[PDB]
């Protein structure tokens, strides 16, 4: 873990630029778990709370 | 884990307070010499977190890994535990390398 | 060239990726001018009361009044019994009731006929 | 201890913080070396792991295939 | 590009007013006009609370059965019981695989 | 409400609303303490596939 | 029992012969003294009730309700005198007279031995409430609210009356002691089913049961503050108490006649908690929270167990106190800004810190934080329901979540964030308002030290 | 108190990775007009920093010396 | 925040805002300063390559693919200044901001402390009260009959006038009120 | 404690310090009143970069609508002073 | 280990089942097996209150270790010989379990060889 | 400005967690459970003028 992380961190000094991988996007955005679970269930619950239960 | 995790948080807090409430490691440069006691404490805490022998985390973590290795256990769970053990050292390395090594990346008013 | 971003309900289309902001006609410019004029007239109306030294209390907002009224009191007068509304009301109002009735009745029938047979393991169950 | 900002220069350090940081780093390293000198088995194990192939059939109770 | 003359003049006037307002938030040297034992901590925060709790446990809580229950002490071979004077014999002569 | 410009001088900065402007029917659902509809770096339906 | 009734009756000539500037002081002091005297009914026996006479009796179920009523009168007087200042002397005395008559009817209702007397006082409580709502309510909707409050109740209670007299023709008595000792099972017949419905539906409407609850948001929102306080704190419980008395003659019919009401209560508890999440009116949110708590009480009474009865008693008392406090808290801000829209006045913790603390404690008791008696009642009911069927936890737990979600939501909407800029008339809290909040909250917390005093006869 | 900013004529990109960036940009026909604004991060007390393993071995020398002294004491004490 | 927005953004403004966003996200990707300087010079060169394009249709489509490339290649976790709208200290001190009108509700005992501050406060209130009507008159005079078109406000133009609608701008609580 | 309270002289000195480290600007003819376009002969991209450098200098970013019209060092100093509540 | 590879990838019928073993009689290949003896009586372990999983054939060494720890309480660095003895006894128990595993797999392989090869010589 | 309230809140959390740890029945343990939850809510939203903290 030490050696691999150190090697990957040392490659950040090179004058090279590359667009991120999809695995990196999955890791950085927390498996997309808060992007989906904090939007879809909350939206559906609040929408049913107004449209069906109340009105 | 209580000991060194609380110590790691206070080290992070000292860094944040020194750098005018900045929390992004991309704007923390070379603090190894500028914050020597904080650097020492966070190095020791990261070594304890990664299970360096004869430190606080060793006597706990070392045994847990051995017990998972030597038990009638789910094979996927054991593999995932070992990979997570590697990733622990990975993100400890990330913190140390980005926050304390290299050149300053914070605003010029030190 | 690059993978395309497609919008959704909960992840909308960004302004910079919106073609409508790049195909501009004189009517679009004049509509934007009218929108800015409406916003500015409302802003001046609000700021003349906000900075008034003799004004004390709450600046009543007709938009908030309209919103609350439409959400509460305007609903029934604008309701019309429709197959769509009839089916939605029947489903969302009655279906859960029979669903839960069936679930609970089945569970209690099982438990009761299992008590009758003398095989439930009710030992130490004296509080209920 | 009054410390002033410096504007694009390395900050002013005190002797106390340097000596304490060095002392505690040295304490950690000495503790590790001392414990490894006295309690090495805790890392390396104390008992040899047996090889099951080096065990004869007589002591495990296996007949010579003809009974 | 840049400020219009009206914008710049209005900003300057507002800046002057705001700076005077912030200057007026300062306090004169008299503004807060206010109208008109070494171990005392360990005796009032430790000794007194432990007096009340020990009195409460010794004479009230333990006046009822099973209110304070301790697991019995471990007994090992060779021990001597204080209560009865009984001695537990030793443990069966190990094979002594030394 | 999270999609509105945070650098505009709103009459209600926390709600990001202006006095007198028409209010969305579902304002109390979109108050930005709640359901967010902001564009994401990765498309919806692509985050869903990866997560599932 | 007359030692409570006669001083309450004496409150009327005392307020009608007082000086114009002394009505509030006299009424508050003497209602507090009456509450102190009523506090002696809490000495209960166990085996049987305190039977003062042929007409009145006190039980471990009645006594906490009586104490809550007598305690609620001074709080209502304290909360009423602010918005009634401009009123004339005669109309102020008439308002106080309505409150006193309501207390008298409730006190006699909770102690009547005989079911027809209980019914007559139970209906008599309607008239003062109707007058209060339709005469001193603020908006034009109050009139409609009054109608909804009236015909929902009567449409339920008129069948009950018929059933009651029918019962006295066959049993020979309606005395509750005789009814309990000479109780006989109900056979499985259509006549018995309809007599069960006539005996139950009035108390169902009063709770209100989900689906029969539309009168409550109207009546509680449009009423003045004392009206809302008494409607939520005491009047709703008239249903629960009534059920706890009348289910003694409905066995074993309730074993299966209770299924639709249990389904309605559980699902509508979920429904009303969810409704609270999307509500623009602050009083409407409190009213719907009351509906959800009363649904839980209905479940407790319908499953007919000692743990459920104990939980229902505790929850009734706790909800009365908490809902009254929440209504008073909302009314303080309403009198500040003259609007009930929840998002109009925000960031009030910055401007009113102690009132923010009161809001926080009320929200904590609303979501049943341990070891408050709100959670004591809720947990007892949930345990009894789990014994009734293990799947109930799924709904019960869900309700818990939604409850917290809306409670803190209210707290976050009115207290946190930044203040509304244009609202500049938010004066510091008066001593009267702080004292009213304290007099709501402190008894509720003290009841935690002696929970049995509200746990009912089944303790 | 009342510090004054160091003279701006000292900030030079020479001897630093900014010079390497400048020359690789000149190899492309471009120029970096902001290097002197960045030079202070490399000039002075931040000129040199440790490596990762060197940071981990911060106090190894002194601790090792103390450990050698202690084990020598163990060697020379147990012979009495 | 201090400037009144216009009805629309010009092509030049859109291009500049894209330049700023791209440079900031590049800095987020290129953590180190020398590497960021190198790639920012490359970005500036690639950006200058089309500075003198005349066909506005071509410039508009170039802006479109530039936006598409930015959206595909943006940093998912860009650096945000701590007090910026997405930052970790964005609205941290809002709970300490108390409006000035609250000072009018202080008990006279509270105002007995700080006498000089309240004397100056009365002076400020007198100024606002004496300037309000002139401010209103100036706003009425300078506004076209079809209502205001933008949210820009005029300055003061006479000898002793104050800029109209100045009180709430001038009496902001503070950025660090406590 | 925290950082010392900021002053107008400090803001001006730091703004001029940053501008004098820009290669496209003559250090000796640069004044607090110098227009970036008329006097210094810069373009809009240089103005964007100057604004970004100021944001990095003072640890806070200026919105585009405000940043577009800061065309001289004195304007930047005034904007920073008004933003950070500096009166002296 | 390699045993998992043999059981999962190779023929599982030739490999021991950890859940179901031993299947062969304990006296099958042995002429005379001495029954494993215990030093610590049931009462001694009950009075020590060891644990239900610590009451194995190594419990007497654990009892002495616990007694030594209690007797020299301030000096927590004094119970080294007792800890070593308990560890050695547990190690011997584990080696016995490994021997049982190896014995049972060898027996099962020998059983398969003998059965199918007497079938092979029995089919012609 | 509210450092005293901050220290009081920290002490309240510590008391609730001690209640949780030392509890012998499930009701006392639930008391500690919900107490630490409520103290966590109050301390996460310490800067209550910030929308993200309340969320
Ligand atoms: C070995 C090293 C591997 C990575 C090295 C590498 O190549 O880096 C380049 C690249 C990094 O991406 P990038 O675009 O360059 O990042 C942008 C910059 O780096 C952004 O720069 P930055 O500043 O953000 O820093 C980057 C950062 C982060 O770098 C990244 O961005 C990469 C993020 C993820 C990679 C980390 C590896 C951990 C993988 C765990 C997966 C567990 C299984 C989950 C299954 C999910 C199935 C979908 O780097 C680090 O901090 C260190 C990263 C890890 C180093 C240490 C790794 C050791 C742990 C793993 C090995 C264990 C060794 C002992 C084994 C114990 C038991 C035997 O990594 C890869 O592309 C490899 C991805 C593939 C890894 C395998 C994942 C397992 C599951 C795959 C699918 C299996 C199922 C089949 C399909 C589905 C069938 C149904
Ligand atoms: C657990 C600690 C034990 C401490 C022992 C002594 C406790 C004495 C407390 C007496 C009761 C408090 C009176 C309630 C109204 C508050 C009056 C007021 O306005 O305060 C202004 C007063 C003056 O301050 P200021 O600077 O002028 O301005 C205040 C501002 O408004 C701004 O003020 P603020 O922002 O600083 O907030 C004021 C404070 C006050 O606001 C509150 O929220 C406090 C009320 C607690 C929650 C109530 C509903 C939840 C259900 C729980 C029911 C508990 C009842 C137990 C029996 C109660 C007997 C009356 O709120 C808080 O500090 C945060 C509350 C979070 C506490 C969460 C508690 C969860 C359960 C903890 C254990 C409960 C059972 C213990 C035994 C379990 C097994 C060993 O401030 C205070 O003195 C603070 C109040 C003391 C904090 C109490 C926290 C725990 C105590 C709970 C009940 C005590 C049980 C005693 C049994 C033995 C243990
Ligand atoms: C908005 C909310 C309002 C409150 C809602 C209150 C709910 C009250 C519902 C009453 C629950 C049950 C009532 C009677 C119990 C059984 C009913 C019947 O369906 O069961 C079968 C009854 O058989 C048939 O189904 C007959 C009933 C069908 C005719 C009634 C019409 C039902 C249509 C629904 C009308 C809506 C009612 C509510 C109006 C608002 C059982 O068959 P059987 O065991 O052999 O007969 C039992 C009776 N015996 C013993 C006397 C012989
Ligand atoms: C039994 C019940 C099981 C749970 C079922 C699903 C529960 C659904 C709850 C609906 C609640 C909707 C109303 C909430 C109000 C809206 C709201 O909270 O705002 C959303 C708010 C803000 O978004 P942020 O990402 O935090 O910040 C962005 C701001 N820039 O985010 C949230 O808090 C949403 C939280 C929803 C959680 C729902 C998903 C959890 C479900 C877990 C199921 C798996 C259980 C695990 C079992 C483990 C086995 C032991
Ligand atoms: C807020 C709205 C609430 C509405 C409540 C309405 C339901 C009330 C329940 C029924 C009311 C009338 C019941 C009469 C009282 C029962 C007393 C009794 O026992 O009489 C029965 C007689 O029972 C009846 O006759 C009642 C039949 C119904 C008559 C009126 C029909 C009205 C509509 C019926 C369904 C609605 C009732 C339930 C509604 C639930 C709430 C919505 C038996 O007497 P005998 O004649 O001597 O027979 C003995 C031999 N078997
Ligand atoms: C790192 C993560 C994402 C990065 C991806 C970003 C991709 C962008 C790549 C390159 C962008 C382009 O080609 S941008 C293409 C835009 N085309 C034009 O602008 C042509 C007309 N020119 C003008 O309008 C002015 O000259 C103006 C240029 C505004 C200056 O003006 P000033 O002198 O008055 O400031």
């Amino acid at each position: 873990g030490f050696m691999l992380a150190l090697e990957l961190n040392n490659t950040t000094y090179y004058l090279k630029f590359k667009y991120p991988s999809q695995t990196y996007k999955f890791s950085n955005m927390l498996g997309y778990y808060p992007s989906i679970m904090h939007r879809l269930p909350t939206y559906h619950n609040l929408s049913m709370s107004q449209k069906s239960a109340s009105s | 884990h209580a000991f060194f995790k609380a110590m790691l948080f206070m080290c992070s807090g000292s860094i944040i307070h020194s750098l005018n409430d900045e929390q992004d490691i991309r704007k923390m440069g070379g603090l190894y010499k500028a914050m020597p006691f904080t650097t020492t404490a966070l190095i020791i805490g990261s070594l304890a977190l990664t299970g360096m022998p004869y430190l606080t985390g060793f006597y706990s973590k070392d045994l847990i890994i051995e017990a998972v290795n030597m038990s009638y256990t789910n094979a996927w769970a054991l593999l995932m535990t070992l990979i997570a053990t590697s990733l622990t050292a990975a993100y400890s390395t990330r913190i140390i390398f980005f926050a304390f090594l290299g050149k300053p990346r914070f605003p010029p008013l030190v | 060239s690059f993978p395309k971003y497609k919008p959704s309900r909960l992840a909308t289309l960004p302004a910079t990726l919106d073609p409508a902001e790049y195909d501009i006609s004189p009517e679009t410019r004049k509509a934007q001018a009218e929108r800015l004029a409406i916003r500015s007239r409302l802003k001046r109306e609000y700021l003349l009361q906000y900075n008034d030294p003799n004004r004390l209390g709450v600046i009543e907002d007709p938009a908030l009044i309209r919103w609350t009224y439409a959400r509460s009191a305007n609903i029934y007068p604008n309701f019309r019994p429709t197959p769509k509304t009839s089916l939605l009301g029947a489903l969302f109002g009655i279906g859960p009731l029979f669903f839960w009735y069936y679930v609970f009745k089945t569970d209690r029938d099982k438990k009761e006929k299992l008590i009758q047979e003398g095989k439930l393991d009710q030992t130490f169950n004296i509080s209920y | 201890v009054h410390i002033e900002p410096r504007y694009r220069q390395f900050p002013q350090l005190t002797r106390s913080q340097l000596i304490q940081a060095e002392f505690f780093s040295a304490t950690m390293w000495f503790w590790i070396l001392w414990r490894f000198w006295h309690d090495s088995d805790a890392v390396l194990g104390h008992f040899p792991y047996p090889d099951p192939s080096q065990w004869t059939d007589e002591e495990l109770g296996i007949l010579p295939d003809d009974e | 590009s840049g400020y219009t003359p009206d914008e710049k003049l209005r900003l300057q006037q507002l800046r002057e007013l705001r700076r005077r307002w912030l200057k007026d938030q300062e306090l004169s040297p008299r503004e807060p006009v206010l109208p008109p034992r070494h171990s005392i901590f360990a005796v009032t925060h430790v000794l007194i609370p432990v007096w009340i709790i020990h009195y409460y446990l010794k004479y009230h809580v333990t006046a009822k059965p099973y209110t304070v229950v301790e697991r019995k002490p471990r007994i090992f071979p060779g021990d001597t019981i204080l209560e009865t004077g009984e001695v537990i014999p030793l443990m069966k002569e190990f094979p002594d695989q030394h | 409400q999270q999609e509105r410009d945070p650098w505009y001088d709103w009459d209600h900065p926390d709600l990001r609303l202006n006095w007198g402007e028409p209010i969305h029917w579902d304002l109390d659902m979109y108050i930005r303490n709640r359901v967010d509809t902001s564009p994401t770096p990765v498309s919806w339906n692509t985050m869903c596939k990866h997560l599932f | 029992m007359l030692k409570i009734i006669i001083p309450t009756t004496m409150l009327l000539p005392m307020t009608w012969m007082s000086k114009h500037n002394m009505i509030w002081i006299n009424a508050t002091v003497h209602s507090l003294l009456i509450s102190l005297i009523s506090l002696s009914l809490l000495n209960q026996l166990g085996e049987n009730s305190l039977n003062f006479s042929l007409t009145f009796f006190s039980d471990s179920l009645s006594a906490p309700l009586l104490v809550l009523t007598t305690w609620l009168l001074p709080l209502m007087l304290m909360a009423s005198q602010s918005h009634l200042s401009k009123e004339t002397t005669t109309r102020k005395k008439l308002y106080i007279t309505m409150l006193i008559l309501l207390q008298l009817f409730l006190i006699m209702t909770f102690t009547a031995t005989e079911l027809i007397l209980f019914y007559i006082l139970f209906e008599a409580t309607l008239v003062p409430t109707l007058i209060i709502i339709t005469r001193w309510g603020n908006q034009t909707e109050r009139l409609n609210a009054g109608l909804y409050f009236l015909f929902y109740t009567l449409a339920g209670s008129l069948p009950l009356l018929v059933a009651l007299v029918y019962i006295q023709n066959t049993t020979g008595s309606l005395n509750f002691l005789i009814i309990h000792y000479w109780s006989h099972p109900l056979s499985n017949s259509w006549s018995n089913i309809f007599m069960w419905l006539a005996c139950i539906m009035a108390f169902m409407v009063k709770m209100p049961l989900y689906g029969l609850h539309l009168w409550l948001p109207k009546a509680h929102v449009e009423a003045p503050i004392a009206g809302s306080m008494v409607l939520a704190a005491v009047l709703l419980k008239l249903g629960g108490y009534g059920m706890m008395r009348i289910t003694t003659i409905l066995n074993p019919l309730t074993n299966y006649m209770a299924y639709p009401f249990l389904m309605l209560s559980m699902w509508g508890m979920i429904m009303t908690s969810s409704i609270c999440l999307r509500q623009t009116d602050l009083k409407s949110l409190i009213a719907y929270s009351s509906v959800s708590h009363m649904a839980l009480v209905i479940v407790a009474i319908m499953i007919q167990t000692p743990w459920s009865f104990m939980g229902a008693t505790a929850l009734m008392i706790a909800h009365g106190l908490t809902s009254s406090m929440l209504f008073c808290l909302a009314n303080t801000n309403y009198e500040r800004v003259h609007s009930r829209t929840m998002i109009l006045a925000r960031g009030l913790q910055t401007l009113l810190p102690l009132m923010a603390t009161w809001w926080l404690v009320a929200s904590l008791t609303n979501l049943a934080l341990p070891p408050s008696i709100n959670l004591i009642g809720e947990l007892f009911i949930i345990t009894a329901s789990f014994s009734w069927s293990n799947i109930t936890i799924i709904l019960m737990g869900m309700n818990m979540m939604i409850t917290a979600l809306y409670s803190l939501y209210m707290l976050i909407t009115t207290q946190r964030g930044k203040y509304t800029h244009h609202i500049n008339n938010i004066k510091p809290s008066f001593t009267r308002e702080n004292a009213l909040m304290a007099l709501h909250i402190l008894p509720l917390l003290l009841l935690t030290l002696n929970p049995k005093m509200i746990l009912g006869p089944l303790y | 108190s009342k510090m004054e900013l160091p003279d701006y004529k000292q900030w030079k990109i020479e001897g630093t990775p900014l010079e390497t960036v400048q020359e690789k940009l000149a190899a492309r026909g471009l120029r970096d007009p902001w290097g002197r604004n960045e030079a202070w991060r490399y000039s002075g007390g931040f000129a040199n920093n440790v490596s990762f393993v060197g940071a981990l071995l911060k106090g190894f020398k002194w601790g090792f010396a103390a450990f050698v002294v202690a084990v020598g004491a163990e060697y020379y004490l147990e012979s009495q | 925040a201090f400037s009144a927005p216009a009805a629309y953004l010009t092509h030049q403004q859109k291009v500049l805002r894209l330049y700023k966003r791209a440079l900031r996200h590049l800095e987020s990707w290129c953590v180190h300063r020398d590497k960021y300087r190198y790639f920012a010079c490359l970005m500036r060169a690639r950006f200058d390559e089309h500075k003198n394009e005349k066909d506005m249709v071509k410039a508009t489509q170039l802006l479109r693919q530039a936006e598409e490339e930015f959206w595909y290649g943006q940093h998912p976790q860009p650096y945000i200044f701590p007090e910026s709208p997405g930052g970790t200290s964005y609205e941290r001190y809002e709970c300490y901001k108390v409006p000035e009108w609250c000072l009018d509700d202080w008990h006279p005992s509270e105002k007995a402390m700080y006498p000089d501050y309240f004397a100056k406060r009365e002076q400020w209130k007198r100024l606002r009260r004496e300037s309000w009507e002139r401010e209103v008159k100036q706003l009425q005079e300078e506004t076209p009959p079809g209502g205001p078109r933008t949210e820009a406000l005029p300055p003061a133009r006479k000898e002793g006038d104050l800029p109209p609608l100045w009180w709430h701008i001038v009496t902001r609580p503070r950025e660090r009120p406590m | 404690s925290d950082a010392p309270p900021l002053t107008l002289e400090a803001i001006k000195d730091r703004v001029l310090y940053v501008l004098k480290l820009y290669d496209k600007i003559d250090p000796e003819k640069l004044s607090v009143n110098s227009h970036f376009m008329k006097d210094l002969g810069l373009d809009s991209l240089d103005q964007v970069e100057i604004i970004m450098a100021m944001e990095d200098e003072f640890g806070f970013e200026i919105p585009d609508i405000d940043a577009e019209k800061l065309m001289c060092p004195q304007e930047i100093v005034d904007y920073i002073a008004d933003k950070k509540d500096v009166y002296e | 280990g390699a045993h998992l590879a043999r059981r999962y990838l190779g023929d599982a019928s030739k490999e021991p089942d950890p859940l179901r073993m031993p299947t062969f009689p304990p006296d099958y290949g042995f002429p005379e097996r001495k029954e494993r003896e215990m030093v610590a009586t049931q009462q001694e372990m009950n009075d020590a209150q060891l644990m239900l999983q610590q009451r194995d054939y190594c419990a007497h060494y654990l009892i002495q270790l616990l007694k030594c720890k209690r007797d020299s309480f301030p000096n927590f660095l004094a119970c080294k010989h007792e800890q070593h003895d308990w560890d050695y006894c547990e190690h011997l128990d584990y080696v016995k379990r490994m021997k049982e595993f190896e014995r049972e797999r060898r027996l099962l392989q020998r059983k398969k060889r003998r059965e199918q090869r007497e079938a092979e010589m029995a089919r012609g | 400005p509210f450092i005293n309230r901050f220290f009081k809140y920290l002490l309240l959390f510590l008391i609730t967690m001690m209640i949780l740890v030392t509890a012998n029945n499930l009701f006392q343990l639930f008391i500690g459970w919900e107490g630490v939850g409520i103290m966590s809510f109050l301390l996460i939203g310490w800067w209550h003028g910030r929308t993200d903290a309340n969320t």
